[PDB]
């Protein structure tokens, strides 16, 4: 569907929101994220912190006002006329019944159905400490996947930051890990049919066949270069090197 | 010995100065001929110290207190004198990028040795605690300072600053390391 | 006279969705509000007064605080009008809504419209009387109920609230008949009289 | 005179992400952050003063805005002093204008002292930041001192820039780049598809070398370039295309 663009600027201004409201679990730091939804891919250009109550001892007990987007985005339009409001952030890491009333909230002032963000603000687990929502409905609310952008300015900035393979492979274990736990959680959560639907995939494994092995006839030709790969290497430099060398080992003259 | 606080006379405070600081100056030019031997007028100063320690946030007077604050562990270096880590640990706490500064080494000269580490864990405290460049800076110099021939002991810290976000530990953790392996070579240092 | 924050509580709700006296409850709740909050901000400019929904099965703030007309505006768009008490939830949003009361210095204050038969816990009522003297709110409740919603949450609650009268509540329950809730609270010190605390 | 200037990398980018569409025009408004003893200068935020279709001006600066922002931010917990100015002076090293200079000269006036941020937004591309801060006065210096006192003070001056965030966005800002194990062996398992290309690219590498390598016998198309760099990209997902199994 719509799924979308991240802004780190947002992501780091988000959690210095978590930071500079000084909140802590019992809370999850709200507010606005901006960008332009009509695409197939979101963007989120912008967010801002919307000053915010939360109360889970009461779950629908929270507050937060509108009138903040009020001015804020006169301002963000004056300020850029792209901004226009493509859903809201929060915290997180979690999600409180209380999000579905701050969800619709927005609903008034989005185009399409606006856009829950989770953030880790304690970044903990992998790639993203983040999720976003979009409700759905039986209520649906769903989470397509997103990721940064250039934001190179950013990523420039970013550049001064940091300072192949494998990871590929490493998250091997994660939803394998959870997977059978949730089974066994469920199993004894309970002690629903979606899990049976995703069972029967499972078997799609054992499945190898002689089809496998065709793969090393791929493999094969695959490999041909390997001494082209470094048969130059083979050749060149301390030939050359040597004779720069006896160029230069010779040189000596006086 | 005699002579240089006459020097200094003139523009020892009290004797007034065109400048504060030029005022400031003598306290810490004072030690320069007087260091190890002028812990009285040192501490004396120190109690000039103490007497604006917990005040007096003039810059010129922080420069009287810098400059006192520069002298006082000059001549009370390598001497354990609380006060002098203490009255500057206030005149750090003061946080005068100034004055506190001088405070993040006299500390450090007066401890300078084995020191003691619960002022390492002030002063690395202090360190990632008080909001300064220069006054966080020279902490970890103090640190360097009352981690001295320790060697393996201050590696924690040393580890500490090594593993520290900000230059400044891990740049005063050579230094630290200095002073604990300075002279013989350790390879892993 | 006042400088505090308010809310504005209004059931649209079985008693709402049902004229009390022109044109419906719920709208002779409206104007009666203007007139209030007229005088609220008559009291003082900057008095300020939030507006939720404790109708329907959505408890929400509807208009946020402010200080002129903007709630006016804000209340001018309906409600769920059989809706159902979130008196508690909404009061409990009430009364954090004040925790966020802008430019404070203004004291706590709550109105509230009871259009609900009011179904709550005493405990947690007076824990929101609790709450509230301890939040330190004023509260005023417009009760008409069946019979009316009284000998009951609303009468202990005024009390509960209440060590300082208008500091934490007065309490006037809406009678019926040709009685204009504004004409009505005119009388009460829900409006005019002595105004905050 | 040795000064530091502090960004929250935030306020950074969103100057930045602010200004790289600011061209032609300055991005401007306010810079939040305080300053603590000397020498401090932090950044903890910044923001745009909306357009001004007259383009930068000293008028321009609107002192609702922030106070909009302000509370807004004082709402969000959000605070800060008024630090200076930042805008975005494409194609700039230069100085920004005497103006601009007026503009925080006449502000900073608001403060003990301010900046004025330089930006170049497009030399900003580099993958280096391009950027600047002038307060073009001093005290005597960090004490510069005659041209002052001298009068008639023109420069350039610029201050000393530096910034400061966290490991904490670090972390999640290395985290750019469910996730990757949907993203990556395993979507781009992909390979096998090409292999007769695979092949043919690898078969097409063939013929460009005895060609290259004949030249072995200055001006080029060089024997032995191409060669090696031709094949040897390949190898990787050459490589990995095995992996899943």
């Amino acid at each position: 569907h719509e799924k979308v663009t991240i802004a780190p600027l947002v992501l780091l201004s988000a959690l210095d929101h978590y930071e500079r409201t000084q909140t802590k679990e019992n809370k999850r730091c709200v507010g606005v994220i901006l960008g332009d939804a009509n695409s197939s891919t979101i963007r989120v250009t912008n967010s801002f912190a919307l000053p915010f109550e939360e109360d889970e001892k009461n779950s629908d007990v929270w507050f937060l006002d509108h009138n903040y987007i009020e001015n804020m985005n006169e301002m963000c339009k004056k300020i850029n006329a792209k901004e226009k409001l493509i859903g809201w952030y929060h915290s997180g890491p979690k999600l409180r019944a209380s999000d579905l009333k701050i969800n619709e909230l927005f609903k008034k002032y989005t185009q399409n159905n606006p856009l829950l963000l989770i953030v880790d603000v304690k970044q903990q687990g992998v790639g993203l400490p983040t999720d976003a929502y979009v409700a759905i409905e039986e209520k649906t609310f769903l989470h397509l996947p997103c990721t940064i952008e250039a934001e190179e300015a950013e990523e420039i900035g970013v550049e001064h930051l940091l300072r192949i393979r494998l990871t590929n492979q490493l998250k091997s274990l994660k939803g394998l890990q959870s997977k059978l736990k949730d089974v066994v959680e469920y199993l004894d959560k309970v002690i629903h049919t979606i899990l049976g639907k995703l069972q029967d995939v499972f078997n799609l494994n054992n499945l190898q066949k002689a089809l496998t092995v065709k793969t090393n006839d791929e493999l094969m030709v695959i490999y041909i270069s390997n001494l082209v790969r470094s048969i130059i290497a083979f050749d060149d430099l301390i030939e050359n090197k040597i004779q720069n060398k006896k160029i230069q080992e010779q040189r000596v003259k006086d | 010995l005699l002579e240089g606080k006459k020097v200094m006379a003139p523009y020892l405070p009290g004797s007034r100065a065109s400048s504060r600081f030029i005022k400031g100056g003598s306290l810490y030019g004072l030690g320069l001929i007087y260091a190890g031997f002028g812990r009285d007028t040192t501490d004396y100063l120190k109690n000039i110290i103490v007497e604006n320690s917990g005040t007096s946030g003039d810059e010129d007077v922080d420069v009287l207190l810098h400059g006192a604050s520069l002298g006082i562990g000059l001549a009370a270096m390598g001497s354990a004198n609380i006060e002098v880590y203490e009255a500057l640990k206030e005149v750090l706490y003061n946080d005068s990028a100034t004055s506190g500064e001088a405070a993040a080494l006299g500390m450090g000269l007066c401890m300078l040795g084995t020191g003691k580490p619960e002022a390492i864990h002030d002063m690395f405290t202090y360190s990632q605690e008080t909001q300064h460049g220069n006054i966080t800076r020279g902490l970890a110099v103090g640190l360097a300072l009352i981690n001295y021939g320790r060697q393996e002991l201050a590696d924690d810290l040393i580890t500490k600053m090594l593993a520290s976000d900000e230059s400044l530990l891990r740049y005063g953790g050579a230094f630290t390391i200095a002073l604990a392996y300075a002279g013989t070579g350790n390879n892993s240092a | 006279m006042v400088l505090e924050a308010t809310v504005l509580v209004i059931d649209n709700s079985e008693y709402s969705r049902n004229g009390d006296f022109p044109r419906t409850r719920f709208e002779a709740q409206i104007d009666s509000v203007e007139f209030i909050f007229q005088a609220k901000r008559n009291s003082n400019p900057e008095n300020t007064v939030g507006l939720i929904s404790g109708a329907g099965a959505n408890p929400r703030v509807l208009s946020t605080f402010t200080a002129e007309f903007g709630k006016i505006l804000a209340g001018l768009h309906d409600t769920q009008i059989e809706g159902k008490l979130h008196m508690a939830t909404a009061l409990q949003i009430a009364q954090l809504t004040l925790k966020h009361r802008q430019n404070k210095v203004q004291h706590q204050r709550i109105v509230a419209f009871v259009c609900s038969p009011i179904s709550d816990s005493r405990d947690e009522l007076i824990r929101l009387a609790k709450t509230l003297k301890k939040n330190n709110v004023a509260v005023d409740i417009i009760n008409f109920g069946e019979i009316e919603q009284n000998t009951e949450l609303l009468d202990e609650f005024i009390a509960a609230v209440n060590n300082p009268q208008e500091e934490t509540s007065h309490l006037l329950t809406v009678t019926p008949g040709p009685r204009l809730l504004y004409e009505n609270i005119a009388s009460s010190p829900i409006i005019l009289e002595e105004g905050s605390s | 005179t040795k000064e530091t200037v502090y960004i929250s990398s935030i306020a950074l980018l969103k100057m930045l992400k602010h200004g790289r569409a600011g061209v032609p025009m300055e991005v401007m408004g306010l810079m939040l952050g305080e300053f603590v003893d000397d020498y401090t200068v932090n950044v903890v935020d910044v923001f745009a003063m909306p357009q001004s279709g007259t383009g930068v001006s000293v008028e321009a600066v609107d002192d609702v805005f922030q106070a909009k922002m302000m509370d807004m931010l004082k709402q969000t917990g959000r605070d800060q002093m008024v630090v200076g100015w930042y805008h975005s002076h494409p194609g700039f090293g230069c100085w920004l204008s005497s103006v601009d200079v007026n503009t925080q000269k006449s502000f900073e006036q608001l403060n003990s002292r301010a900046v004025a941020v330089v930006v170049d937004p497009i030399q900003s591309v580099k993958g280096k930041v391009v950027i600047d801060a002038f307060r073009l006065i001093d005290t005597g210096a960090l004490i510069n001192i005659q041209a002052l006192i001298h009068g008639l003070n023109r420069h350039y001056y610029s201050l000393n820039i530096d910034y400061h965030k966290t490991a904490k966005e670090t972390k999640m800002l290395m985290n750019l780049h469910y996730e990757e194990k949907e993203e990556s062996n395993l979507a781009a398992t992909k390979s096998m598809v090409k292999i007769a290309e695979q092949y043919s690219k690898r078969i097409e590498e063939e013929k460009e070398l005895t060609e290259e390598e004949l030249k072995t016998r200055v001006g080029r198309q060089d024997p032995k370039k191409h060669l090696s760099e031709t094949a040897d990209e390949t190898l990787e997902n050459n490589i990995v295309s095995v992996l899943t199994a």
